[PDB]
């Protein structure tokens, strides 16, 4: 974190409940979908998806 | 500990209340007193003398309310014979 | 728990026998050195457990200029705690300076409530 | 306690789905299914595995269904009140080889085959157990081994004397994906889809972990900033000392 | 004055939480308090969350169980938290005791409070006991006869308690109906105990690392502990967090994963790992009556320390000896609990005996003995004569 | 000073039941209050006895109870005390909250007392319904399925809201499991509650009959007050015991004596006699939505008295007016118990409605109408000018 | 309010200690401070104060209590393997 880059987003006042809680709605999508991408990329070859995509009846 | 918020009731030595003065009170031990033999004659003349002053603020309020109920219980008890056919054809729609 | 006056009747025949105290003082002089209260700025008898009747006596007879410093080691001793160091050594309490200033309110107590207990139940024999 | 009582120690492989970012292998589950199908079914029942829960794990709906209905089970009574029976559905439960536990008992010399729906949670040594058990089953018991009759040999097991014969010979099973089905490959196929079984909570749970882990080591850490700053001002907290004039 | 001063209600949060004068020095050993707080919240909430999914029949329970691992939305959590989390419980707690030992949190006038907290071990300890037999696993029956036989030693009436407390000739569906009912009420009688736990320790304060007054430098808890708490808050879910996610089963029996079975006890049987050393004590005496009296002596004699504590200051933290000695009694539990992972066999039975001494000697003869000791060379060791 | 005001503990029970300085004045209308206590003994002691032999599977809870009838020693006792306990808990409740409205005990300075009181009805309803439905009689099945079906009223998410309580697409096992769980835990909280309403009542001690201060002559709980509160609860005890011995089925409904059918309502349906009253008021409104919330308002109402009362003087005692409309009130509350419990036919929809615009009249229309002319009427009455 | 009995601490302006006098503190708003950017490095030679001042009370009983486990072990797989026999039969009968 850098000063004057805190200071254009809140100046010298500390983050308001509004803005933690809309925060964190937007991390909470965010988050997950680059969790689960490096995690089924981690995994690949190994996931029913990637199994399904050669396998067939 | 912490101080509190002042109400309007203390403990005893400091009840709260105003200055007592001029008032002297009298008591005698229960163990000095007649066996409770002092109910009847004492209690049953004071009993239903009490409910003689009360009786009416529960027992009108009572007789509207029970009157209103039989009431509408008979009619109802009408409504559904085979007498009351017709009215509660009318009334029912 | 064990009484001071019990404390000092031990250690006292200790220090009184040339045999035992030239044997058992340097073993004590080194556990003092170990335990490390000197290097927090305390003595020895700011460490005795307070909250008792003799203790709380023994304080309130402790004379003005004494309770004020004492009250200065324990609060710099806390500070001095919770920074998790040590004072600097200059500041270190002294062999010397590790009087035992409270213990003599401490025996007077021990001993004027030892008496009242013995005369609150005296036997008369007739 | 000696070595036979306690059972040989089972060597650490090289599971694909150990290690805290690893998922299972789908694929080797699927023919882990097919060796229970075709060979442990026979004595073993899987009782807690639902036919819905192999959907989009090991197979698709339509294989699932397919499966399902190859079994029969007791449907609700007729007009009647005669017992009717009906195909299976996605919502039934895996259906065992026997009726009861005295008809299991009848076709294993007295001994009971334990339901594998959880048998890799219930044994020390888990996969690294049970595929060892299933590969260790030696031509002839140690000299000096004095084995019961219909008991096998398996320096696995506790005791040594197993009521379970070596069931896994090579190419006894023929995989749909081409993969050779050598009794070790099985082997590691069928515990693969047995640990499943047990865990199918598994990949999910590990998924979640890591969300989990990140966002509280993130928390933990700003909580010891926060700390400090907040006690910055009792830290460096500074006290004099000036002895006063004798007077009170 | 302020509100939360004024109101009837804040004042108590006011009180305990905002406005409690905390010595200035306490260090993080006293930040497990919170956490046992945590620990009891985590799981009451996750057990009232898992009973709504739960069956007690005999019958049913293992398979509920199961069901809850597989069919309930997020279960397996709830489950692997309550589970783990009981473990944690029981870490925390011992760190807890073990912190009040060191400090001689014990001592005057602070034995009410030490007294409510043995209390509160033996219902933590009852409640995990019944909780644990609830899963119906070949662990919980086995526990489940075991434990409750240990009253059969009581004479005369002993065999009696025994058959009240199964509700039948053997451990069957009456005793798991009823330790389930039971392991639902007793967390609240803990709650209960830990406000009166609360109140003993409010009218006194908390003790310090110096282990002398703390009245002369005091401040709020509020800012200062509950963001000091928080910190450990974090790393305890952190911890809680990586056993549930990555290693759930570790801290567990895998007999357990195998229902009761009322004509098979497992070779493999061993009680949990927060119950080894309690265990041990019981297998190191050679006689029913005898090992089940010096198990629960081992709970008890834990009242006789604000007794057998002769010093003259709180706390070890000045004293050599009593340091030394505080850890091989530490070392000693912990070898307790290793022995009573193990069989009964040459030469853990002798080890065993012999820790069990040394426990027990701990209370009885090392801290007055050491501490009568340590008062002396306090004296001589500065005193001229 | 005594050890009962120096200890801790029993400083506590010391100030709230031997030393307490209760107004010497306080009538038998003011016994109610420790009934409930005693109600609440009662139901917690009862229940955790049964629950030890209760299954609460939807398949087996019915039998479980008739299993408690039948086979568990004085289990018979046990669940008549507990069902016949739930109607004497409501109708001391009933009276507890009708001499506050006498005697304007929810006036300040007791409003929070007054408010804390509300809550606990409402948790007392909630739970009296979550118990009923464990019986999993056919009144059990469709009481809950109403009950639950009553959020569905709420704007957009209530459909949503049904399928969560249910756990499915109907009242089923999920649904069953989890109302026992949540019946085992919310008599809990209205203990918690319970000890929150004693600590309001505390810091301002009780009001009394003629509403002016009792600080002029107070006399100890202890002797007096306990004594005079064994009288009631002797009483209370022995028509209990009438009920759950000579007539234990009459405060209930024979239809639940019938195991839940989800295919099935019967005709002769009607809720719990202490919930008819509220189902009168909402089957009065011929409108989904406003029928729900017309019901739920019957009961927050309670609420707006301390605002509505604008006499000068504290309760009904020396009010003429005041008394009879209070009798109205009580009365009307009655009849709409008894339409409730008649079918939906001329001229009981009338009347309902009618008795429903009263109930609201009384808080909204007559209580500050009334005290206003009467504060008046004090004063023209003897002032003259 | 009812009598409570006296204990070793009160509160905020009598907490129950000394008479304090002479003593002077001064501190310095945790916001003039540096932004804690001196973690590691300058508390790095003050760090290991549980350890080099500590770890011997820790240490010894630990070495004690390992070594004496170690040993217990190591002597009873040796009673439980071949060579082992004769003595087990000796010890444990
Ligand atoms: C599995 C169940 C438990 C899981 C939850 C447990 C969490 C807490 C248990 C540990 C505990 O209570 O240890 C307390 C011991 C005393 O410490 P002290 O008061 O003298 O500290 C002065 C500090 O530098 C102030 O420093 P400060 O406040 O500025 O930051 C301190 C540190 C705190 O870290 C913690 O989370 C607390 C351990 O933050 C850091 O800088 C660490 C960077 C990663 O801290 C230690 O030095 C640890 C000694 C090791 C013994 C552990 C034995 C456990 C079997
Ligand atoms: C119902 C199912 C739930 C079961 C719970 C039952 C609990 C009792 C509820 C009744 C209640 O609270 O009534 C209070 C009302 C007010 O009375 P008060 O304070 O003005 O009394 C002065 C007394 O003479 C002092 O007299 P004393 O103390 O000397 O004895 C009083 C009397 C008390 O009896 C009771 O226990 C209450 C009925 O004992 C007797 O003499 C009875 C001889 C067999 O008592 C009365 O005077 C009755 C007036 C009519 C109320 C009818 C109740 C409506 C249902
Ligand atoms: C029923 C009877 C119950 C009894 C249970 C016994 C407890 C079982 C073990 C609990 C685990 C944790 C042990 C707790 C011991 C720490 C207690 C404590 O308060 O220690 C304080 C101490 C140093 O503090 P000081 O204030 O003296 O430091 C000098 C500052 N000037 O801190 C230190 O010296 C450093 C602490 C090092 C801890 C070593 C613990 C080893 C535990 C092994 C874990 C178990 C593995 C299976
Ligand atoms: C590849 C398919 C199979 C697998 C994965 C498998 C796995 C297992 C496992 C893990 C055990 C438990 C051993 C223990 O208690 O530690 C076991 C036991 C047993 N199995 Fe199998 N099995 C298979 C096939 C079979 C077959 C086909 C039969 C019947 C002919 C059989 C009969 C038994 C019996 C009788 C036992 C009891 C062993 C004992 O307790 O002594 N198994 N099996
Ligand atoms: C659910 C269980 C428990 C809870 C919630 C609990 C909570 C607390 C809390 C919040 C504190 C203050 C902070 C601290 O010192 O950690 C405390 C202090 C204390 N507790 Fe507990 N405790 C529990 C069990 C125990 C047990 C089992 C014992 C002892 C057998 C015990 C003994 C003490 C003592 C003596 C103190 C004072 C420590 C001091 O200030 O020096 N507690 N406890
Ligand atoms: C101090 C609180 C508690 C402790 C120490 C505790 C401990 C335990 C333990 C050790 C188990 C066995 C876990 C396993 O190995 O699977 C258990 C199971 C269980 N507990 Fe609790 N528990 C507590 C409170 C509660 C409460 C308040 C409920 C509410 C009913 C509850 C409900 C259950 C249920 C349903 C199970 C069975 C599922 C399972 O095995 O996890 N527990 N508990
Ligand atoms: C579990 C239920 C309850 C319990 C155990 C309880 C208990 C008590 C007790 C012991 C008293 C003092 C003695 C008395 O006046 O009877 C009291 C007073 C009072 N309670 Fe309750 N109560 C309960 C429910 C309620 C409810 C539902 C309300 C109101 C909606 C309420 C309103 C009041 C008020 C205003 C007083 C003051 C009476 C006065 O002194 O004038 N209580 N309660
Ligand atoms: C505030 C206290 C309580 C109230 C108002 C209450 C009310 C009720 C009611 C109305 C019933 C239905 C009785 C019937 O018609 O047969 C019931 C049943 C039941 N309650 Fe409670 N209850 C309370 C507390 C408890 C507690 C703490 C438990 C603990 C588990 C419990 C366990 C049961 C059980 C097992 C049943 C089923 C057996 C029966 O029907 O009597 N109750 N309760
Ligand atoms: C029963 C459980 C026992 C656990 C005890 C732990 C105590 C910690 C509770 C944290 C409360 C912090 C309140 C701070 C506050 O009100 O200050 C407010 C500021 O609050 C904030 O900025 C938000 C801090 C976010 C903390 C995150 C809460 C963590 C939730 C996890 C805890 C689970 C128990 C006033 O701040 P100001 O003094 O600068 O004006
Ligand atoms: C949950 C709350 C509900 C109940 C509220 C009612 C409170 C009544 C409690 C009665 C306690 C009486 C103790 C008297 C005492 O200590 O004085 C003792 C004397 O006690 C006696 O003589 C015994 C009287 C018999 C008590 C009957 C037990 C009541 C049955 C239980 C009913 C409740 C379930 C001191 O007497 P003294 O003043 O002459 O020196
Ligand atoms: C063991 C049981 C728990 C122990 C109880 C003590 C701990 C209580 C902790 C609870 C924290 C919650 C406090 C919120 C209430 C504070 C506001 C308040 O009391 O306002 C009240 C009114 O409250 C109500 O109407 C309902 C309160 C219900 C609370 C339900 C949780 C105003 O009261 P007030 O103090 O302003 O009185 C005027 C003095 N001139
Ligand atoms: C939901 C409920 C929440 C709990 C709210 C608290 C309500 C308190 C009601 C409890 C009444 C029972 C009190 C009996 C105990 C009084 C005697 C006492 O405190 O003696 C204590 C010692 O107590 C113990 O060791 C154990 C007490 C465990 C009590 C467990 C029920 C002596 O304490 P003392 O006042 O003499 O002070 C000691 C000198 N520093
Ligand atoms: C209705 C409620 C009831 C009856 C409550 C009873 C509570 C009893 C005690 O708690 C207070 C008790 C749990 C406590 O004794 C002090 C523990 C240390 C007991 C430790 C304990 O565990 C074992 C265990 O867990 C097992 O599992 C498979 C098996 C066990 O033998 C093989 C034991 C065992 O031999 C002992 C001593
Ligand atoms: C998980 C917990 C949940 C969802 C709790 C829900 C609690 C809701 C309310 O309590 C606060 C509620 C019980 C309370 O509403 C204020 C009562 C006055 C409702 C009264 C009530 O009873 C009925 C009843 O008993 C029946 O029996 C067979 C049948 C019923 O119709 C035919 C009713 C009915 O039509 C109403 C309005």
């Amino acid at each position: 974190s850098f000063s004057s880059l805190y200071k254009t987003f809140f100046k010298r006042n500390a983050v308001f409940v509004g803005t933690i809680f809309a925060g964190a709605f937007v991390f909470q999508t965010v988050f997950d979908t680059a969790i689960t991408s490096w995690y089924e990329n981690h995994n690949k070859g190994k996931l029913w998806k990637d199994v399904k995509a050669r396998i067939a009846a | 500990g912490p101080p509190s918020g002042k109400t309007y009731m203390g403990w005893w030595g400091h009840m709260g209340g105003p200055k007592q003065k001029g008032i002297t009170s009298y008591a005698v031990s229960p163990y000095a007193q007649k066996p409770l033999q002092g109910i009847f004659h004492n209690a049953v003349f004071n009993s239903f003398r009490r409910f003689k002053s009360q009786f009416l603020y529960v027992l009108i309020p009572a007789g509207i309310y029970w009157y209103w109920w039989k009431n509408g219980n008979e009619y109802n008890e009408f409504l559904y014979s085979k007498a009351g056919r017709e009215e509660l054809e009318r009334v029912n729609v | 728990p064990q009484s001071f006056t019990s404390i000092a009747r031990i250690g006292d025949y200790i220090l009184k026998s040339p045999v035992l105290s030239k044997l058992c003082v340097p073993v004590a002089n080194q556990f003092i050195n170990l335990a490390g209260y000197k290097k927090l700025g305390l003595k020895f008898d700011d460490l005795i457990a307070e909250e008792n009747p003799i203790m709380q006596t023994a304080l309130r007879r402790l004379p003005e200029d004494e309770s004020y410093a004492r009250a200065y080691r324990i609060i710099r001793a806390h500070q001095t705690e919770l920074t998790h160091h040590l004072l600097p050594r200059n500041e270190w309490i002294k062999a010397q300076e590790d009087v035992p200033y409270l213990l003599p309110y401490i025996l007077e107590a021990e001993a004027a409530a030892k008496e009242k207990d013995e005369l609150d139940n005296i036997e008369v024999s007739k | 306690m000696t070595a036979a009582e306690h059972g040989l120690h089972a060597p650490a492989y090289a599971w694909s789905h150990n290690g805290p970012f690893e998922t299972f292998d789908h694929a080797s589950i699927r023919r882990g299914y097919q060796v229970y199908r075709e060979v442990c079914a026979a004595c073993h029942s899987l009782d807690r595995v639902a036919w819905r829960t192999l959907v989009g794990v090991s197979h698709t709906n339509e294989e699932v269904r397919n499966m399902a209905e190859e079994f029969e089970y007791d449907d609700e009574p007729d007009e009647q009140g005669n017992p009717k029976k009906r195909p299976g559905k996605l919502s039934d439960y895996i259906p065992g080889p026997y009726p009861n536990e005295q008809a299991a008992r009848a076709a294993n010399q007295g001994a009971l085959p334990p339901d594998l729906s959880l048998i890799v949670k219930a044994r020390h040594g888990g996969c690294d157990y049970i595929f060892s058990l299933l590969t260790g089953y030696p031509d002839e018991p140690p000299a000096g081994v004095a084995l019961p009759p219909g008991s096998n040999y398996n320096p696995y097991f506790p005791g040594g004397s197993i009521a379970m014969a070596r069931v896994l010979f090579d190419d006894m099973v023929e995989y749909e994906d081409g993969t050779p089905a050598t009794t070790s490959q099985m082997a590691k196929d069928v515990t693969t889809f047995l640990n499943w079984c047990a865990e199918p909570e598994h990949d999910e749970r590990k998924r979640l972990g890591l969300k989990t882990v990140i966002i509280l080591s993130s928390l933990y850490l700003l909580s010891i900033w926060v700390k400090k700053f907040k006690w910055a001002g009792i830290k460096t907290r500074k006290f004099v000392f000036n002895p006063p004039k004798p007077r009170k | 004055m302020a509100f939360r001063k004024s109101n009837v209600y804040l004042s108590l949060v006011n009180s305990y939480i905002i406005d409690s004068p905390q010595p200035s020095s306490i260090n993080y050993w006293w930040n497990m308090g919170s956490l046992l707080g945590l620990c009891l919240v985590i799981q009451i909430v996750t057990g009232i969350f898992m009973a709504m999914h739960y069956s007690s029949n005999i019958e049913l329970a293992f398979s509920s169980v199961e069901h809850i691992m597989r069919d309930v939305h997020n279960g397996y959590i709830l489950r692997y938290l309550h589970a783990n989390g009981a473990s944690f419980f029981f870490m925390v707690m011992f760190m807890h005791m073990a912190k009040g030992l060191y400090y001689g949190s014990y001592r005057s006038p602070r034995v009410t409070l030490w007294n409510v907290g043995v209390i509160i071990f033996i219902l933590t300890i009852a409640t995990a006991f019944l909780g644990y037999c609830c899963v119906y696993g070949q662990m919980s029956h086995w526990g489940a006869t075991v434990i409750t036989n240990l009253f059969s030693a009581i004479p005369f009436v002993g065999n009696d308690i025994v058959s009240w407390l199964w509700g039948g000739f053997s451990v069957s569906n009456p005793t798991i109906q009823r330790f389930f009912a039971l392991h639902y009420l007793v967390p609240f009688i803990i709650a209960a105990m830990v406000i009166m736990h609360l109140m003993a320790l409010h009218i006194h304060g908390s003790s310090n690392p110096l282990g002398i007054t703390g009245n002369l430098d005091r401040i709020p808890m509020h800012s200062y502990f509950i963001f000091k708490d928080l910190v450990t808050v974090f790393l305890f879910m952190l911890i809680l967090a990586l056993f549930v996610f990555y290693s759930p089963n570790t801290l567990g029996h895998p007999d357990n994963y195998i229902p009761g079975n009322p004509l098979v006890t497992p070779a493999s049987i061993v009680p949990e790992w927060y119950l080894l050393p309690f265990y041990a004590i019981l297998r190191s005496i050679p006689d029913k009556l005898l090992g089940v009296i010096t198990m629960f002596a081992a709970i008890l004699v834990l009242l006789v320390l604000p007794f057998t504590d002769r010093s003259v200051v709180r706390g070890n933290t000045f004293k050599v000896l009593s340091k030394f000695f505080f850890f091989i009694f530490v070392f000693n539990f912990v070898l307790l609990g290793q022995i009573g992972a193990c069989h009964v066999e040459v030469p853990y039975v002798l080890m065993g005996q012999i820790a069990t001494f040394i426990y027990f000697a701990y209370f009885l003869i090392i801290v007055p003995v050491i501490s009568t000791i340590e008062n002396v060379l306090f004296y001589i060791g500065r005193v001229n004569k």
